[PDB]
């Protein structure tokens, strides 16, 4: 157990760094890109990504004490349900709006005339709820089934229950393997595989166009391009692989165990997945010179 | 600027009718429109109101549910769908335009009206004297009293005066208790304190005879007075 | 029947 | 000559620029000092106005 | 609060809907500032795109254009050149046949004096310039009977059309003291060309892409 | 021959010796005994939003509640400053406006700019829309300022170096003022509507007579183009504003400069100049995105207004002195008190 002490507290130090950098990194974006800059389609997409990360980062003190206690939940039933609703929505809202910023930036560069003619601030606010409605639809597993459970020792943990839906206790577990495989598939396919296929394609089609047309006169195009597609990869792919391998082997771990590495790595890889929320102001909003000019004249 | 209404006639009770008010000669889309009825040998009372762009629609408590107002801005027509007509709905229905900004003169133009025959709380405005004997040349003073103080907190006193000549539509004389409308002479003057008001005419002419109607615009429903008739 | 709920 | 037309109307203008009556600046400065002293109480920017007399609360 | 006041807010809330709607129709229009020293081919260009400021509206490949001709009124440029700060591109036309002609006091030298006052202006530090070098069909008159040494005594070069016209293009692009913020697009015109509105379309599409990339931080 | 040229130079020597003969004591010397104004702290009471481009001019009404504003989006918005309500939104036939005027009766608004046309609009029509009353055409240069004398008389400035008094009903200019050398940039009518001053780009402000059409006085203190001008409420003085980073007060009776309002930290041009109701505070817009208020009798900076993110293009104090409106290139029109 010599090195496992690091693997236990290394999620805690990363979730604390992204808390003190999240509410300051995203709260700066809600301040000047929401109230001190004029409304643009680009600023609306940066604002909704900031609210998707700021409201998630406000729930990190509740998660950092649940992770420290070893999944023991000291809070109530209402804070168990509300925070995991707010975490899931705003994590799905963080990923789906990263893919919306990319489709915007690709239509703007690949088809420039359609953006001048059809892309506007009024159309931006009506299509921006698309990532948010898809978050509330996909978070309905949590509303319905995340309930505080008490084990006999008296510890309260926040997990799911399906005995109220199955009725019979042996075939209530048939429902339990059913939706947890349905949760793990929509986490990877809709939650990872779809916006990674949007980010890698659209930021690759942008670099295919600007290199062909010779718009590179510095290294600043290709480095911000490769920062976005790599930060969306190296933060989310350690988490979405150990959650997919978990879904592939759910029966083997629950019914018979035998796969410890999957469980030991969830707290480590989820902390790297939550570190993307403090990187999204620095990679999407802080890069532009127009935003940095408005921050120094507002402080 | 003219408003000619159509759709009146003799309706059996319990029936339905659609009054239409066709506007011409002004910006119909910028004006909020009202319907004001006038029962035979009775005073005016407000029916419905639709705003510019159909965003605010108000009805009287007598006609709520039964009557439906609507407007068509590309066609410059104003509609009042009437359903389940009672015996108290026999009236001459007027089409009134009203624009609302700072310094505006609402209720400025009234339509000529259509006669509907059906073949069978609120600020009370007590225009006390019903008839005044007068002869041309001297001054007259028409008094009006309200159940509530019409002086709002912004400094405005929402009293509106109207004059209905015999056989004619009502016309605006004084809007907001001290401002004479465009087209009326300087003989008419208005003063008031918030609950009691007066309309003074300096030198009376044969043009100035008719029934003088008091009106409030502090809150909906807009209620009228019973009428003060001037005879000569 | 113990599945520590994974966030996502 | 087009130059003599620009010259003569400029000279004729500068004559009426010269023959105007001029008072001392010490009288001209004291009159602006007198106007500002008389209308000082009626200035809502020189002194702050109470919020009851202010329409811009 | 009052009935009349509520309808006044409803009038104002119907006005800012119309101001927001008219502001979207203006953002779809590409604004272009058309300049040029004298009659250097401004009249031939506006026929190709087909008492004060004169605006010309034209569409090409689903893109609305607004072209402002401000050479019709003569005053100090310094007091109204800040009205065109947010223009998409400046169309500066120079007649290539104006290297031999002298005005009353050299006519290509006054085009270079008008160019560096516009290219190096503080209001146009990031605005692209589409430089139309008009009247190349006066090859047949001018450059054979009179060399380019009349206006450029520094130049010996060659008296062919292609290398003399490339020297005039280079002498207009060397006045650009801002090489990293703005770009000069140069096209030659003979007043019998149908492809002049296409070169403006390819220039603005580069500017629209570059302006979109500066908003997203990629530039 | 050329003796008319040299006669003009000793005529300028006679004027300069007449100005120096009256210069006994400066305005800074007289006002050493008067009390200094405390640091004026005006806060933003109302921000008027709705413009989508650079606001170029505003003008208050005589009711001190309604103000019109001109912007490059092609819109002329009449605001209710008490409740931030938009009374009217007038589309313009050319979006290149540079000035706007509100009639003293409230019936009319004017605008003009790079179209060289002063368009008078009718606000009090029997129809509910604002119509174009007249279009004053003949001015051959960009129209820099316009100010209403009456409902039928409007004076304009243009960049054709001339000012012109117009008759609105006939649509013809009745009096042309052709004394200036450079482009005339600003107007200011006197309170008795008999005289007006006009600053131009030849660093000279001229006092004009409306009835006669003659240049009464000429003031030559500045170093560059006078962008702003404003009469004192007395009518015997006016202040200018230039790209010298210098405002200065002239007197029509002493016929010379009285006081210079300049600070060494300011190196930017003045775009707009307005006076208070007493004339004690001289307010000046700047290209440093601020509006500095100046105690107009002591030449010290009494305060600053700093709520704008771009160049303060226009500035106006109400007739009752309650508010100061500040418009700027960031599409905002701020009310200060
Ligand atoms: C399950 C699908 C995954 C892949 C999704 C790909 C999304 C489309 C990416 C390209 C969008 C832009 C297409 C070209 C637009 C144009 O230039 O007209
Ligand atoms: C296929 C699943 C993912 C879909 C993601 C969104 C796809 C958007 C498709 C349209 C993109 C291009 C829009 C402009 C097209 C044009 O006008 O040329």
């Amino acid at each position: 157990s010599a090195g496992y002490t690091v693997l236990r507290i290394l999620p805690l130090v990363v979730l604390g760094v992204t808390f003190v950098l999240g509410v300051l990194g995203n709260g700066l974006v809600i301040w000047v890109a929401g109230f001190r800059m004029t409304r643009t389609v680009t600023t609306i997409c940066y604002l909704n990504l900031a609210l998707a990360d700021f409201s998630f980062t406000a729930t990190l003190p509740f998660l950092i004490v649940s992770m420290a206690m070893g999944e023991k939940w000291p809070f109530g039933w209402f804070l168990c349900k509300l925070i995991h609703i707010v975490v899931d929505i705003n994590l799905f809202g963080s990923v789906f709006l990263i893919g919306f910023i990319a489709l915007d930036r690709c239509i703007c560069v690949l088809h420039p005339v359609w953006a001048q003619n059809h892309r506007t601030v009024s159309l931006a606010m009506k299509v921006i709820v698309g990532p948010w409605i898809l978050a509330l639809v996909l978070t309905l597993p949590v509303f319905l089934f995340l309930t505080t459970v008490t084990i006999p020792n008296g510890d309260t943990y926040c997990t799911f229950n399906f005995a109220s839906w199955g009725g019979t206790p042996e075939e209530r577990l048939k429902v339990a393997i059913t939706m947890l495989t349905a949760r793990g598939i929509i986490r990877f396919v809709i939650g990872f595989s779809l916006p990674m296929s949007i980010v890698a394609i659209c930021y690759g089609l942008i670099a295919a166009k600007i290199h062909k047309k010779g718009m590179i006169k510095s290294s600043r195009p290709l480095r911000v391009l490769t920062a976005v597609v790599a930060s969306f990869f190296i933060c989310w792919f350690p988490f979405q692989l150990v959650a997919l391998l978990g879904t592939v082997w759910l029966k083997e771990m629950l019914f018979y165990g035998k796969y410890k590495i999957i469980d030991i790595l969830v707290n480590p890889t989820s902390s790297l997945a939550f570190f993307n929320s403090c990187l999204n102001p620095m990679l999407y909003v802080f890069v532009g010179q127009d935003f940095r000019e408005r921050l120094i004249h507002s402080l | 600027v003219q408003l000619v209404e159509s759709g009146g006639g003799l309706v059996q009770p319990g029936g339905s009718r659609k009054l239409s008010c066709s506007a011409s000669g002004f910006a119909f889309s910028s004006f909020g429109m009202h319907w004001v009825r006038q029962a035979p040998e009775k005073g005016l009372e407000w029916v419905a109101y639709i705003s510019s762009g159909s965003g605010t629609i108000y009805y009287a408590d007598t006609v709520k549910g039964r009557f439906t107002i609507s407007r068509d801005d590309p066609k410059n027509t104003l509609f009042l769908q009437m359903t389940s007509l009672r015996s108290e709905d026999t009236a001459m229905y007027y089409c009134v335009r009203s624009i609302y900004y700072y310094g505006s003169s609402p209720f400025d133009f009234w339509g000529q009206g259509t006669t509907l025959t059906v073949s069978s709380s609120d600020i009370v405005m007590t225009q006390a004297t019903s008839s005044v004997p007068v002869t041309p040349g001297e001054s007259v003073s028409i008094s009006c009293r309200s159940s509530k103080s019409l002086l709002h907190s912004n400094g405005n006193t929402y009293l509106y005066w109207f004059l209905q000549r015999p056989g004619q539509s009502p016309q605006l004389l004084i809007y907001r208790m001290s401002n004479l409308a465009s087209g009326v002479p300087e003989r008419f003057s208005g003063s008031g304190s918030g609950t009691a008001f007066t309309l003074t005419i300096s030198r009376l002419e044969a043009e100035d005879v008719g029934v003088y109607y008091c009106m409030q615009h502090l809150e909906y429903p807009l209620t009228f007075g019973a009428g003060t008739k001037l005879e000569l | 029947q113990k599945f520590t709920s994974w966030f996502x | 000559t087009a130059s003599i037309a620009q010259a003569r109307k400029l000279v004729e203008q500068l004559k009426m620029e010269a023959n105007i009556d001029r008072i001392k600046v010490s009288k001209a400065a004291a009159d602006l000092m007198a106007y500002c002293e008389a209308h000082a109480k009626e200035d809502p920017l020189l002194t702050p106005v109470p919020a009851s007399e202010n329409p811009f609360r | 609060l009052s009935a009349e006041d509520k309808a006044a807010v409803e009038r104002s809330k119907m006005i800012d809907r119309n101001l927001r709607e008219d502001g979207e129709k203006a953002a779809r229009e590409v604004k272009l500032l058309l300049l040029g020293a004298g009659e250097s081919g401004k009249s031939t260009i506006v026929k190709q795109m087909k008492t004060g400021i004169v605006e010309t509206h034209f569409t090409f490949k689903d893109l609305h254009f607004k072209m402002f001709d401000v050479g019709a009124q003569r005053s100090e440029r310094k007091k109204w050149i800040h009205c065109f700060e947010g223009v998409t591109a400046i169309i500066f036309c120079v007649a290539l046949s104006d290297y031999d002609l002298v005005l009353a006091e050299n006519r290509m030298h006054e085009s270079m004096k008008l160019f560096d006052s516009i290219c190096n202006n503080k209001w146009f530090t990031d605005t692209s310039i589409i430089l139309f070098l008009n009247k190349k069909d006066l090859f047949e008159e001018k450059i054979k009977k009179s060399p380019l040494t009349i206006c450029y005594p520094e130049y010996a070069g060659s008296n062919t059309y292609e290398e003399a016209a490339a020297y005039i293009q280079c002498q207009f692009e060397d006045l650009n003291k801002r090489k990293d913020t703005k770009e000069i697009y140069t096209h030659f015109t003979c007043s019998t060309d149908t492809k002049n509105v296409q070169f403006v379309f390819d220039a603005v599409t580069d500017v629209i892409i570059k302006n979109n990339l500066k908003d997203c931080g990629l530039f | 021959l050329d003796e008319l040229r040299q006669e003009a130079e000793q005529l300028k020597n006679q004027i300069r010796d007449a100005r120096k003969a009256c210069a006994d004591a400066t305005l800074s010397q007289i006002t050493n005994n008067i009390d200094p104004v405390g640091r004026i702290q005006m806060r933003t009471r109302r921000t008027l939003r709705g413009h989508l481009a650079k606001i170029y001019a505003m003008h208050w009404g005589t009711d001190s509640r309604l103000l019109v504003s001109a912007s490059q989006d092609g819109k002329l918005i009449i605001w209710d400053s008490y409740t931030t309500n938009k009374v009217h939104a007038i589309p313009l036939r050319s979006s290149w406006v540079m000035t706007c005027a509100y009639a003293p009766s409230g019936n009319y608004v004017a605008c003009g700019g790079l179209d060289n046309i002063c368009s008078i609009y009718n606000l009090k029509t029997r129809e509910g829309n604002v119509r174009v009353s007249r279009e004053l055409a003949g001015h051959t240069g960009y129209l820099s300022c316009c100010r209403f004398l009456d409902d039928n008389q409007i004076v304009t400035s243009s960049g054709d170096t001339t000012c012109a008094l117009w008759d609105i009903e006939t649509g013809q200019q009745t009096t042309t003022f052709t004394g200036h050398t450079g482009d005339v940039m600003s107007l200011s009518l006197a309170p008795d509507t008999r005289l007006f001053v006009s600053g131009a780009c030849d660093a000279s402000a001229k006092l004009w007579d409306v009835r006669e059409g003659m240049c009464r006085q000429t003031f030559t203190g500045h170093e560059s183009d006078i962008n702003a001008i404003c009469f004192f409420p007395n009518g015997n003085a006016f202040a200018t504003g230039s790209d010298d980073a210098t405002c200065r007060l002239f007197d029509l009776r002493a016929d010379q400069e009285l006081m210079t309002y300049s600070h060494d930290n300011i190196i930017c041009g003045i775009t707009s100049v307005s006076f208070s109701k007493s004339g004690r505070l001289l307010l000046a817009g700047y290209d440093d995105f601020n509006c500095n208020v100046w105690d107009a009798l002591k030449a010290d900076r009494a305060g600053v207004l700093a709520g704008h993110d771009n160049r303060v293009s226009c500035l106006g104090v109400t007739d009752d002195g309650m508010a100061v409106a500040t418009g700027s290139w960031d599409s905002f029109l701020k009310i200060w008190n």
